[PDB]
RNA sequence: GGAGAGGUA
């Protein structure tokens, strides 16, 4: 029996740690993403993999909002995607976002 | 903000543009003062400050100085996030090649410059020179040379010719080429001379070339000159905390390449001998190759433990790659994990939850509520209060929980139902209670399975949960309308035991005035729980328009049933509660209840069902005792008899009168017979054992033996298990699939001896291993499946077409495997059906076939129906609603926006685990006989002999609806004609299954035309009997003398002239093939239909895997490529040759046929396309290209559903049809016309479909496409969006190609939207996404 | 208490836009200083909005009408 | 943080 509301954060990627030893959180796996897609549920998926895990400013302001009794969120962009972008650009590949 | 993603090459200039400095030193950290080095791999002046707004030398350490740089460090005082976004660069002393563009397979460099890859690798690894221009002399543009060749060439020709060796030479070559000029030259050359293989090669090379000019890429950029470097923070140097650090192999690769670079720099400064610099340059090239992608070279590199290091090319591939590890699946806050228990007292819409986990999860909400109540005017005091959980906090928790749903998930979530929302109820335990009915949906045993808990934070998430994922909303499996909340195993037992009846129980024959009296009587104990009694009740029939008419009656049932009736809702017939109520009965009852009284009554009824079932099951006290395993008395006698029988056979083999194999087979047969006898005997002795006096003398009834009650009720175990328990447990099969001659003659009530148990253990281990490997593979299969069909979303209402498919009830030679009523249930029609009052419009052409209309069809005995499929919907990037049909997850048409592809994929993939891995016609019914594809004659006996192959026999009933169907083998004798009347059990046809005759059509003399003994035939007259016999020899068997002649027999007559074919003017002559044994003589009468001569003759999960993958079969039964007469050509060139010739059309088509193929047709036959020329499996690609789309799709669905239903699993065809539609999504051009597409282009079917469609609005002629089919693993890769493919496997191959093409992704698929984390254009997000699309 | 959403879906036969309209109403209610139209029984805002949807006195069209009317009122409240 | 070993559903 174990739970985690908001704890530490992995270093290279800003996601909750894993395992009971650390105060980590569960892993919303790929198949579960598929399952959520099968329902019409879209908002919940977006929040779950954008603000509850990754986007730093998103979760900071989400914490503030929740404290302030105002359930709303600002998506932003996942950091790990920027990580992938930089990693690819380290190779000779020039990759970027348009307008 | 941003809309699209662009990818391409980078010039060295652009690399420098990105860079924020140059690295020069391989040193990183001092290990004594942990600040970084001056300009080492880690460095502040290049990357940035370590602490926020802190100068490294600390001359300035406050935010006031923001923007300035230090004069001692040149470091920019600013945040440390800059240390995660700054990239450095390395100036490489020598040019170097990019590994990916070298060993890409295909190698872009290789084919681009058009050199075999071996030569290129030789040149790049400093072992072979190559001329750059080599003009004004014997040499050519790009001749290669060895070392001695090079020195000789420069000696003899020390003129200006140049031959270099390495990346510099390659770069010179590439930069020294004009693309467009070569493009023109190559297109002119490929114009013709010659399209044999140069066709393909030139087309591909021209494709690459025109791609290059199409992008803003210059070829020489493949040769790295300046090397980017990752930001330090993305490759952090974690301390091991033992005073040392971890490995972080990336940094070691960096230091190694830096050392090589500096070493080469020094040597070049010193102008060392060329050999040394060449060796060092090779070393540097190898280091670069390792850094970019280690392992692709013949030897990877390892630091310790002989494990290769992690190259950049490894951070992306495989499961550990970012895509599949952190970018598609992530860890998440606000989560919990626990074991699960039943707690059956719960409502279906709520679940238990421990106090501790509940308190942990909702902490922020608790803080908010506390601050609102004012009990804590801060967050720290509030944290303290919750930390010591004052008594107040608990009521606050209860308040917060009031209406906040949560999500429950189980680990192996196969299908959509594997995760569901619930309301929470607090509990003073540490285990998540769970309403038992959903366990079936979760396939969750209580043997220690764990579950995970999530909470939806935002309001929209809560509403989504409540309105979509609440348990009470998911009651029908999406795979099929069947309910999914079946009372599983215990409640069913209770109910079955309740609705039984002893012949003579306490309180029998009396009369009751309603169920309440029944309950009271039973509770007082004055009557048994099941005894026959007449009681008055009131049914509620709502036949009127939503008006529940009550009607009373005085029925005769058993008290238990009456008591149970109290629960059922109003509008149901009492008959539904009048049987023994097996599991199937309960499931059907629930289904009907939902179909009639909507949703809420059904769920409440289910809850009451469960409560009552548990109560009365517990009351029953149905236990199991050893005495229940009743062994049949006659078993010993039966076994002894069988053994004695075996003895005589063993004797017969001892004397040698019989062989060994037959002994074995007969032994097995008699053993099976005896085992069956034993099983039947025990079953009979068990099920009816109960004999009870009825207040008369004596009677019998079904038995109450606990085991039989559990088995028949269906709670647990089929007859097989009870058979093993009581009777002998049959035969066991040894590892190689063989079956042991001696069966296991002992049951489990008795003890098995050693050997028996040994054999059983072997079998069980086989089973377990098979299960493990099966699930392992099934996971991969389903992962593939969902990947290919994730982009499809219904997006329209109606596409406005009329094409469809003729759904018909399935026949397998035997009975109706599935009636039509269930194949078309819930799918809109294409064209209105006309009743068999023909010209009688029975239904509209665009109505949904819900249950009532299906009943109309059934009472009208319809045969086949034109139904609108999905494979032909005219919607682009989606499918109109009507083409799909009903939801199948709720009783009404599909909504607009649903992601049908994903649910179809899940439905197909989930059941995979349950699968396995490794003469005459006897009609049996009185009716009309009908025959199709009949090309037959009457023989000498007056019967009917067929000469067509696909002839089919139907038995139709008096009404006129087909009832039975059977394939007619070729050349079979038939008693009847067509349209006669048959009797049940009347044999109607017969044939020989062994040999092939030379059956004729008409009576007359037979003449041995073009048959000379010695070189065409041999006089191999039969010696056993003495009748005339001469054998036409094969090509190889015949000598070279009679090769040119073609032996044949032409039907002749007394006059000697050739007889004519019936009807046609062509003369009749059967061309006798090789090895044609003829026992007839010359000029001898033979009648119609007579053999002139004689010539002799998996289903597991991998079957599905291959079939969907569209892999070609082992022995592809060739087909009739086109229509027209058949002929032969040049023979035995390793194979035979055949040429087809239309009646009028040209005839260039020939084929080369392996000698092993027994072609049934002869040259003298005109054959239509599609007809089998060989026997064996069939390749889907040809099926498509020769019979359009509706043929291949029907074949596929028939095959797959056959496999599935063979194991007893129900799946709707839509889920497969969508898959097929995705599979065939491409096209290939045959003629551009007024279009702008190159001929051999393979283009997305949709693009051409709209381009031609709009061009015809103009006075322009479109193109002439030709659809194509691909295995899923290929089609998923040949998709416009490259990111979607990249997240899929073999990232490198797709990514390199896309970068060369400079592709540009626009992000309108699902998976990519998930990657970038924005609302999916599928569900609720579909509305917003479409709205935003419209906004631009 | 709320156990089903069948009646709300009957009022709005799409089952997706239902979520969005209910969310907008509940957002007006929670952060926006608005009041319910049905007597609450110590229940959260989401269920209250859903019940409002159920009774049919609030749907997407009426919501559009109300937001436009209050926008006009605000544009008339500046002077 | 990464490897390897074992274990549960
Ligand atoms: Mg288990
Ligand atoms: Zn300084
Ligand atoms: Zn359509």
């Amino acid at each position: 029996m174990h739970a985690r509301s908001t704890g530490s954060y992995s270093l290279v990627t800003q996601q909750p740690l894993g395992g009971k030893a650390q105060f980590g959180g569960q892993r919303f796996g790929e198949m579960e993403v598929w399952a959520l897609e099968a329902y019409g549920a879209a908002y919940t998926l977006q929040e779950m993999l954008t603000v509850k895990s990754d986007d730093v400013n998103g979760r900071t302001k989400m914490y503030k909002n929740i404290v302030d009794g105002n359930h709303q969120m600002e998506p932003g962009m996942p950091e790990s995607f920027n990580v992938l972008l930089k990693e690819i650009r380290s190779l000779g590949i020039n990759i970027e976002l348009e307008d | 903000e941003f809309d699209a993603i662009k990818i391409a090459l980078a010039s060295p200039d652009m690399i420098r543009s990105w860079s924020f400095g140059e690295v020069k030193k391989p040193e990183t950290i001092n290990y004594r003062t942990f600040k970084p080095e001056r300009d080492g791999l880690f460095c502040a002046r290049i990357f940035g400050p370590v602490k926020d707004y802190e100068c490294l030398c600390g001359k300035y350490k406050r935010l006031k100085h923001r923007g300035v740089i230090c004069e001692k460090c040149g470091v920019e005082v600013t945040q440390t996030k800059v240390r995660r976004e700054r990239m450095g660069h390395i100036e490489l002393a020598s040019p170097t090649a990019h590994i990916w563009f070298l060993k890409s397979l295909p190698s872009r460099i290789g084919l681009l410059l058009d050199m075999p890859l071996r030569d290129i690798e030789r040149v790049l690894y400093f072992e072979s020179y190559v001329v750059i221009e080599g003009g004004m002399t014997n040499l050519e543009r790009q001749q290669i040379l060895t070392e001695e060749q090079y020195l000789d060439a420069l000696e003899e020709f020390g003129d200006e010719f140049d031959a270099k060796m390495g990346a510099e030479a390659i770069q010179a070559l590439l930069k020294s080429m004009d693309l467009e000029q070569e493009c023109e030259q190559l297109r002119e050359e490929l114009n013709e001379t010659n399209s044999e293989t140069k066709r393909k090669k030139l087309t591909k090379r021209i494709k690459l070339l025109e791609a290059f000019v199409q992008s803003g890429n210059k070829p020489e950029w493949m040769i790295l000159t300046v090397l980017p470097v990752l930001p330090p923070d993305l490759r952090p140097l974690v301390p091991l905390d033992g005073g040392r650090f971890a490995t972080s192999d990336l940094n070691d690769l960096y230091r190694r390449v830096i050392n090589r670079n500096n070493r080469l720099k020094r040597l070049l400064d010193l102008a060392a001998p060329d050999i040394i610099v060449r060796n060092e340059k090779r070393m540097l090239q190898e280091a670069v190759d390792a850094l970019l992608d280690n392992g692709r070279r013949g030897r990877a590199i390892t630091g310790s433990n002989k494990r290769p290091l992690k190259s950049l090319a490894d951070m992306i591939k495989g499961k550990q790659g970012r895509f599949r590890q952190n970018l598609l699946g992530k860890r998440v806050d606000y989560s919990g994990r626990s074991v699960i228990t039943v707690g059956p007292y719960l409502r279906l819409h709520q679940c238990g939850l421990p106090k501790k986990m509940a308190l942990e999860l909702f902490k922020p909400f608790i803080y908010g509520k506390l601050e609102l109540r004012g009990l804590a005017t801060t967050i720290k005091a509030a944290k303290k209060m919750v930390e010591r959980e004052e008594a107040v906090v608990w009521d606050i928790l209860d308040e917060v929980i009031r209406e906040h749903p949560v999500l429950l998930n189980r680990a192996p979530t196969l299908h959509r139902l594997g995760i569901q929302a619930f309301e929470p109820v607090l509990i003073e335990g540490k285990a998540i209670q769970l309403h038992p009915l959903v366990c079936a949906a979760y396939n969750a045993d209580f043997d220690g399975d764990q579950m995970a808990v999530h909470v939806p934070l935002t309001l929209e998430a809560q509403l989504e949960a409540r309105a979509l994922m609440m348990s009470t909303n998911n009651i029908l499996s999406p795979a099929n309308g069947e309910p999914i909340i079946v009372p599983s195993q215990d409640v069913v037992l209770g109910l079955y035991y309740m609705t039984r009846d002893c012949v003579n129980a306490k309180g029998e024959g009396m009369v009751l005035t309603g169920p309440k009296e029944a309950e009271r009587l039973y509770r007082s104990g004055l009557a048994s729980l099941h005894a026959r009694v007449k009681v008055r009740i009131t049914e509620y029939e709502k036949d009127a328009n939503g008006e529940l008419v009550a009607k009373t009656s005085l029925k005769d049932t058993t008290v238990g049933r009456a008591i149970l009736w109290m629960i059922v809702p109003k509008g149901l017939p009492y008959s539904i509660v009048n049987q023994a109520l097996g599991k199937k009965a309960i499931s059907k009852m629930l289904n009907t209840c939902y179909r009639i009284l909507g949703l809420k009554p059904t769920v409440i009824f289910a809850d009451q069902i469960m409560y009552t079932g548990f109560a009365y099951a517990a009351r029953s006290g149905a236990s199991v005792g050893i005495d229940d395993m009743v062994i049949p008395e006659k078993k010993h006698e039966i076994i002894s008899e069988a053994e004695a029988e075996v003895a005589e056979i063993q004797e017969q083999f001892q004397s040698g009168l019989v062989t060994a194999g037959e002994r074995y087979n007969k032994v097995i047969d008699i053993w099976a017979a005896a085992n069956d006898r034993v099983s039947k005997a025990m079953m009979d002795n068990l099920q009816t054992e109960t004999v009870i006096n009825r207040d008369g003398q004596e009677e019998k009834q079904v038995s109450f033996n606990s085991i039989y009650m559990m088995a028949d009720s269906g709670a647990r175990g089929s007859a097989a298990q009870i058979r093993q328990l009581a009777g002998m447990r049959g035969l066991m099969a040894k590892p190689d699939g063989s079956i042991i001659e001696t069966p296991i003659t002992a049951n489990f009530r008795e003890g098995l001896n050693v050997l028996q148990y040994f054999i059983s253990t072997h079998g069980a281990r086989k089973g377990l291993a098979d299960t493990a490997l099966k699930t392992a593979n099934s996971g991969y299969l389903t992962r593939r499946l969902v990947d290919v069909a994730q982009d499809l979303v219904v997006t329209e209402d109606d596409c406005g077409t009329h094409e469809g498919i003729m759904m018909t009830p399935v026949i397998e030679g035997g009975d109706v495997k599935e009636p039509l009523r269930d194949r078309v249930l819930g799918r809109v029609t294409a064209e209105d059906v006309l009743k068999p009052g023909t010209a009688d419009i029975l239904v509209p052409r665009n109505t949904l076939l819900h249950e009532q209309w299906c009943d109309l069809l059934e009472e009208n005995s319809v045969d086949a129906v034109k139904v609108r499929s999905v494979v032909s919907c005219d919607t682009d990037f989606g499918v109109c609603a009507h083409c799909y049909g009903r939801d199948l997850a709720r009783g009404h048409i599909i909504n607009k926006g649903e992601a049908i592809g994903v649910i179809a994929a899940q439905s197909i993939g989930e059941p995979g685990t349950q699968l396995t891995m490794r003469s005459s016609i006897q009609v049996k019914n009185k009716g009309s006989i009908k025959l199709s594809n009949v090309k037959s004659v009457v023989n000498s006996s007056g019967k009917l002999v067929i000469t067509s192959r696909n002839t089919e026999l139907k038995l139709i009933d008096e009404f006129g609806r087909t009832k039975e169907s059977y394939k007619v083998p070729y050349g079979a004798v038939l008693a009847k004609g067509d349209g006669e009347q048959v009797a049940g059990g009347e044999t109607v046809a017969n044939w020989d299954p062994h040999t092939m005759p030379v059956i004729t059509e008409v009576s007359g003399f037979v003449r041995f035309t073009d048959m000379i003994d010695g070189q065409t035939i041999t006089r191999q007259t039969d010696e056993l009997t003495g009748l005339s016999s001469l054998v036409v020899l094969d090509s190889a068997e015949r000598t070279a003398g009679g090769k040119d002649l073609r032996p044949a027999l032409k039907i002749v007559d007394a006059q000697g002239n050739d007889v004519l074919i019936p009807g046609t003017d062509m003369p009749a002559q059967y061309f006798l093939p090789g090895k044609a044994i003829v026992q007839l003589e010359d000029g001898v009468q033979i009648s119609s239909g007579d053999t002139l001569a004689r010539i002799p003759q998996t289903g597991g999960l991998p079957r599905v895997a291959d079939l969907f993958e569209a892999r070609r079969p082992k022995e592809p039964a060739i087909l009739a490529e086109i229509s027209g007469i058949v002929s032969f050509g040049k023979e035995t060139k390793g194979k035979r040759r055949l040429v087809i010739t239309p009646v009028d059309g040209s005839d260039p088509y020939e084929e080369m046929i392996p000698k092993w193929r027994q072609l049934n047709v002869f040259e003298g036959e005109r054959v239509e396309r599609g007809d089998v020329i060989s026997d064996g499996p069939e390749a889907p690609h040809d099926i498509l290209r020769l019979r359009g789309v509706h043929a291949v799709t029907r074949y596929i669905v028939n095959e797959v559903q056959d496999v599935y239903r063979l194991q007893g699993v129900k799946i709707n065809d839509k889920h497969i049809e969508v898959i097929v539609r995705q599979m065939l999504r491409k096209a290939t051009i045959v003629n551009a016309g007024s279009s702008d597409f190159l001929e051999g282009e393979q283009v997305e079917y949709s693009r051409v479909k709209i381009a031609n469609r709009e061009l015809e609005a103009n006075g322009k002629v479109g193109a002439t496409y030709s659809r194509d089919l691909l295995g899923i693993t290929k089609a998923s890769l040949a998709t416009e969006s490259f990111i979607s493919a990249a997240s899929f496997q073999e990232t490198t191959r797709v990514l390199t190609e896309a970068a060369v093409a400079g592709k540009r992704d626009e992000l309108r698929g699902l998976k990519e939207n998930v990657i970038v984390g924005r609302l999916i254009p599928a569900g609720t997000g579909y509305a917003y996404h479409q709205d935003r699309m419209r906004r631009r | 208490a709320r156990v089903t959403v069948q009646d709300a879906v009957e009022k709005i036969g799409n089952r997706f836009d239902l979520v969005l309209v209910a969310a907008r109403r509940a957002r007006q209610m929670q952060v926006g200083g608005k009041d319910p139209l049905v007597p609450e029984e110590n229940d959260k805002t989401t269920v209250i909005a859903l019940r409002e949807i159920e009774e049919g006195l609030i749907n997407n069209q009426i919501l559009d009408v109300r937001e436009r009317q209050e926008q006009q009122e605000q544009e008339a409240a500046e002077l």
